[PDB]
């Protein structure tokens, strides 16, 4: 009944919100200013305290010290090199050589040491955040998980069963099979459960534009990794980063091989990486280099084969546990109809047959809705199939 | 002046170089292969002559170069394309080692695993003198190698290393070391504390990396 | 601003009357409280006095710098415009949330301290790849397919407009769509109809322009393409003629075939990486389907595979009806003689005849198109 009466009493109080919030100060949509009722801490005091007593302290880089005296040799970006001194506020302990320090603009003396440069394209490839894939989603390949999981996390979660027995456990592992088998999926489950830094690297990010540029990114990776206590490096699609050394005539693919040699040097020999565990995952391993396939770098060699029969029946129970189905369907009949099929196809069977239920009207799939999806995915897309020239890995 | 070690990659080449760094009390100085490759021109060239001037200063000093085929790739004539800058760091490493103004104060240890890649200008006789090769272990060394890495493990006296060296053919010093670590982990699965002979034989099947396909229809 | 998101009665109820009269009380009490601040503590205007205090703090020369790190106790290392970088402090009116490494900032002139941040002027490649307006007419312009028109709405349009049908089924929509067939059958034409209909941002790139001239510049362009696609919205990425990345070799590319391959490995990542993908649909189109890598066409990266046939002789008659709709067609012509002229004429051949026959009319200043226009049209278009 009171059709306008609720409306205009709604409208003015929705306006009376804005009409006084303009009288407080959030307005003047800025080009980089703050909320005005938030900066009141530095409004009178620290405006004249963080500015007028505090100075700029231009940052530099130290070449070396010398004996008998401080007399530090310093360096800046393009300008000259000076001979400098400390302040009183810092000890001469942590002014070690090759270290960035802040330096005043007048006397040129050292104020404070700095953290080193991180080369920010290496900073982005730290994962910081965990996916939602659990080992309960990697069904069908239980023995491959167990032989993997005893290398990555059991020395980290229990570093006493290995020490007191007196064995140094393996450090590297590669994961290889046909595509769509579950290689990248199983690596997501490791980053889910772990606790150390998980630094991922995709092998097509180390190809650079200059000469020797890509080999320096391999160092800055392992520089920040040795600072951490335990860390887990993930290499994906490493058939890009190096296959083999084959140089003939005109030197071709020479530049990528220097990046691959620097990676080999950071894994073995001469005061080693310590507590860093690597994890590669390739698609065709026949191209890879024999000096990289050597144990001590890539100890475990987990195979991801195609599921046999009970591997397949368990995958249907994963990708169709959460969908409206007829109760009386059997999955064991379906797994006999897909002889050499990947786990990726079995998911696409389940997602296709739900669409047939959405095609006409209905709300739950039937047994024949699966069979209409089997011959379309398996036997009608069989021209592509992606597998049979990858079982031979060529 | 100048030695060269070469061979298959698991035969132990770093292992002598880490041995000699612990024996002589001189200035040991180590290098990576692709460390002498820089974006700006002349920086890789300047980086070489700084090293042989620093080892000139410490008059007892030996210098080590690992994975020399990063820079020592054979030169080639090509139009329209081709790297040149990496040849500059090599052509000074030829000269700064041997040629004009020689010296006998530093010794060079070089380690590669492939030799046919290399430019013959650095295999001449005087730049790299003694070219020693590291073959794969024949039979008796494989008994000796896995005896070394089985030192810290609780091994029962049921082991025949002459048998274990003989059921491991075509391995190298890395793979023989890799058997001792894998057999030391299979016993942790079954809860045993000592090592038996069958733990090593199961460790060999993991290092060989066989493919399991339903094959019991022979014989 | 975002004061209350509840609207759910949607009637003349007392509850909608009561809720907003509660909010009427919370507003006026907030008003009358903050009214008493300037009554008892006038002390400034607060409209410009705190503003001009800031504006007299920050100098009239305002240099623009560049972040490269942040230390959280309001001082960070910033880069000057020259290259000599400093270690200045950060203010409190600086709203410390829009500070990423590489973001443009505002420094002081004297002590170079971080005053403000600057909005970015981006980008001369985002606006290259972003389709601004809707291209052309609707799905009614196509005619004759009717089986795969349903298929593309099934994967793109219906997941966006009706997000209820998949939830009641408990399913996720199919990921990738590829379109293949003989040349000129309407592959690019259907993607215009999707760009007509959708509300998502639509990104288009030819497969030929993925290849570059510098090393590593190719895979860098793929990484920043899917960067742009994710950072907007639900979005559609359309990649046209992706066989052209592999068939043609160009001497501008310094790396040979083993740089094309590293480009394809990066694209092979971006479709099914382990990173959380988000809401980005991918449409791909080609005519040489047997050439490209089957590792890229596996289910998981591309789910639906749609074939286009050559037009049938009753669907050809539909196409002549479409492209001769708004033209003053003289009654001399018979369209059925034009249908079986070529046994396998595409849909592109029909529009090529219909436009060129109109051009023959303007040579003689006419307004209608006769039969001998079409007689000399197919001699000009087809037979050469
Ligand atoms: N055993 C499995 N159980 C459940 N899902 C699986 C399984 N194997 C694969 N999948 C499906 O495969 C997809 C991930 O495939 P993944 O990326 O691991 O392929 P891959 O083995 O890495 O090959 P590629 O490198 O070509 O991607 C996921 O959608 C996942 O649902
Ligand atoms: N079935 C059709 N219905 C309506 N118009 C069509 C049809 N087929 C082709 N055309 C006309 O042909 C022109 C070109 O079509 P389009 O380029 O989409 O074919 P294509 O297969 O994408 O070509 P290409 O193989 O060269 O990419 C369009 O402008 C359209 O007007
Ligand atoms: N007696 C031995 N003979 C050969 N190799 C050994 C011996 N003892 C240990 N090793 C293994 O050889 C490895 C040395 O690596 P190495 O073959 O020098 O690499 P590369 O030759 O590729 O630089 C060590 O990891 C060590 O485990
Ligand atoms: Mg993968
Ligand atoms: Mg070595
Ligand atoms: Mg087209």
């Amino acid at each position: 009944t009171y059709s306008r009466q609720i409306k205009q009493v709604e409208d003015d109080i929705q306006q009376l919100l804005k009409k006084i919030n303009e009288l407080t100060g959030i307005k003047e949509s800025d080009t980089g200013l703050a909320p005005p009722a938030l900066w009141d801490l530095a409004a009178d005091k620290q405006t004249l305290q963080s500015e007028q007593p505090l100075q700029v302290a231009r940052c530099t880089k130290i070449i070396n010290a010398d004996s008998e005296d401080p007399k530090y040799i310093i360096n800046v970006k393009q300008f000259a090199k000076f001979v400098v001194d400390l302040s009183d506020q810092v000890a001469p302990t942590d002014i070690e050589e090759g270290m960035r320090v802040g330096v005043d603009r007048n006397k040129y003396q050292i104020h404070i040491p700095l953290p080193p440069k991180i080369d920010p394209t290496v900073t982005m490839m730290q994962v910081e955040e965990k996916p939602d894939v659990t080992y309960s989603d990697v069904g069908g390949c239980k023995e491959q998980i167990e032989k993997l999981r005893e290398v990555v996390e059991t020395p980290l979660l229990h570093p006493e069963r290995f020490v007191n027995l007196g064995i140094e456990p393996p450090k590297g592992v590669l994961l290889f099979g046909p595509p769509g088998t579950g290689k990248t999926l199983c690596a997501r489950a490791v980053a889910n459960r772990t606790d150390a830094c998980f630094i991922r690297v995709i092998g097509s990010e180390l190809v650079q534009k200059y000469v020797g540029e890509g080999a320096r990114m391999v160092r800055e990776l392992f520089e920040m990794a040795r600072t951490k206590k335990a860390c887990l490096i993930f290499f994906d699609e490493i058939d890009a980063i190096g296959g083999a050394r084959f140089d003939d005539g005109a030197g071709g693919d020479n530049e990528v091989q220097r990046t691959m040699l620097e990676l080999i040097n950071q894994l073995d020999g001469f005061d080693p990486r310590g507590n860093i565990k690597v994890l590669m995952a390739t698609n065709r391993p026949d191209t890879l280099d024999p000096a990289l396939m050597r144990p001590g770098r890539l100890d475990r060699k987990i195979e991801f084969s195609l599921p046999d029969l009970e591997g397949r029946t368990h995958i249907f129970k994963i990708h169709a546990r959460s969908m409206s189905v007829e109760r009386d369907i059997r999955f064991e009949l379906l797994a006999r109809l897909c002889p050499n099929s990947t786990g990726a196809e079995i998911r696409s069977v389940c997602t296709e047959a739900g669409m047939f239920a959405i095609r006409a009207r209905r709300k739950i799939a039937t047994e024949k809705d699966f069979l209409e999806a089997v011959n379309k995915v398996i036997k009608s897309y069989a021209k592509f199939s992606a597998t049979p020239r990858y079982m031979t890995y060529n | 002046k100048g030695v060269l070690m070469y061979g298959p990659p698991g035969t132990g080449k770093t292992l002598l170089a880490r041995a000699c760094a612990a024996q002589t009390k001189a200035t040991f100085l180590k290098l990576a292969g692709p460390q002498l490759v820089q974006m700006f021109i002349g920086d890789g060239a300047k980086l070489v002559r700084d090293a042989f001037a620093l080892a000139k200063e410490k008059a007892p000093s030996i210098i080590f170069i690992d994975e020399l085929d990063a820079i020592g790739t054979k030169r080639f004539d090509s139009e329209k394309a081709g790297d040149r800058e990496v040849q500059r760091t090599m052509l000074e490493l030829l000269n700064q080692l041997d040629g004009f103004q020689p010296n006998t104060q530093v010794k060079v240890i070089a380690a590669t695993n492939r030799v046919d890649i290399l430019d013959p200008a650095l295999l001449r006789s005087g730049r790299l003198d003694r070219k020693i090769e590291f073959p794969m272990p024949n039979e008796e060394a494989r008994a000796r190698i896995m005896q070394i890495h089985s030192r810290k493990m609780n091994v029962s006296p049921d082991v025949n290393y002459e048998e274990l060296a003989r059921c491991t053919d075509d391995f190298n010093g890395a793979q023989c070391k890799a058997v001792c670590v894998e057999a030391g982990m299979i016993a942790l699965r079954r809860g045993a504390t000592e090592l038996t002979h069958e733990d090593y034989m199961e460790g060999i099947l993991e290092v060989q990396a066989k493919k399991k396909a339903n094959l019991q229809y022979y014989a | 601003a975002s004061k209350l998101p509840l609207v759910t009665p949607h009637t003349q109820c007392r509850l909608k009357l009561l809720k907003l009269e509660r909010i009427k009380d919370y507003l006026l009490m907030e008003e009358e409280f903050i009214r008493n601040q300037e009554q008892m503590k006038p002390l400034e205007e607060k409209q410009e006095e705190e503003r001009s205090k800031v504006d007299d703090l920050r100098g009239t020369p305002m240099s623009v710098g560049t972040l490269e790190e942040i230390i959280d106790d309001n001082h960070a290392i910033v880069s000057t415009s020259v290259g000599s970088e400093h270690y200045v402090s950060i203010l409190s009116f600086v709203d410390k949330d829009l500070l990423e490494p590489g973001c443009s900032v505002l420094l002081n002139h004297k002590v170079h301290a971080v005053i403000g941040v600057l909005m970015d002027d981006t980008d001369p490649l985002v606006t290259v790849m972003k389709v601004e307006k809707a291209p052309q007419e609707t799905y009614a312009d196509i005619g004759g397919l009717d089986n795969q028109i349903q298929e593309i709405k099934e994967s793109v349009e219906l997941p966006l407009t009706h997000p209820e049908y998949y939830e009641e089924m408990g399913i996720k929509p199919p990921k990738g769509v590829i379109l293949y067939g003989p040349p000129g059958t309407g592959k690019t034409l259907l993607a215009k109809a999707v760009a007509n209909q959708t509300s998502a941002t639509f990104l288009r790139v030819v497969g030929s322009e993925l290849i570059q001239k510098y090393l590593g510049d190719g895979p860098k362009l793929v990484r920043e393409l899917f960067r742009v696609a994710e950072e907007h919205a639900p979005s559609i990425v359309f990649i046209d003629e992706i066989d052209a990345i592999g068939t043609k070799r160009y001497d501008s590319n310094s790396g040979g075939e083993r740089e094309i391959q590293r480009t394809m490995l990066e694209l092979l990542n971006q479709l099914d990486g382990f990173d959380s993908r988000g809401d980005v649909k991918v449409i791909m189109a080609t005519n040489r389907i047997e050439t490209l890598d089957p590792a890229l066409i596996r289910p998981g990266r591309i789910d639906r595979k749609i074939e286009f046939p050559l037009p049938d002789e009753k669907t050809k008659k539909r196409i002549f009806q479409i492209h001769t709709s708004r033209m003053t067609l003289a009654d001399d012509v018979t369209l059925d003689d034009l249908i079986m002229a070529k046994d396998d004429l595409s849909g592109a051949d029909i529009k090529a005849i219909c436009t060129e026959a109109g051009l023959m009319a303007l040579r003689e200043r006419r307004m209608k198109v006769t039969n001998e226009d079409f007689k000399k049209s197919k001699e000009n278009v087809l037979y050469k």
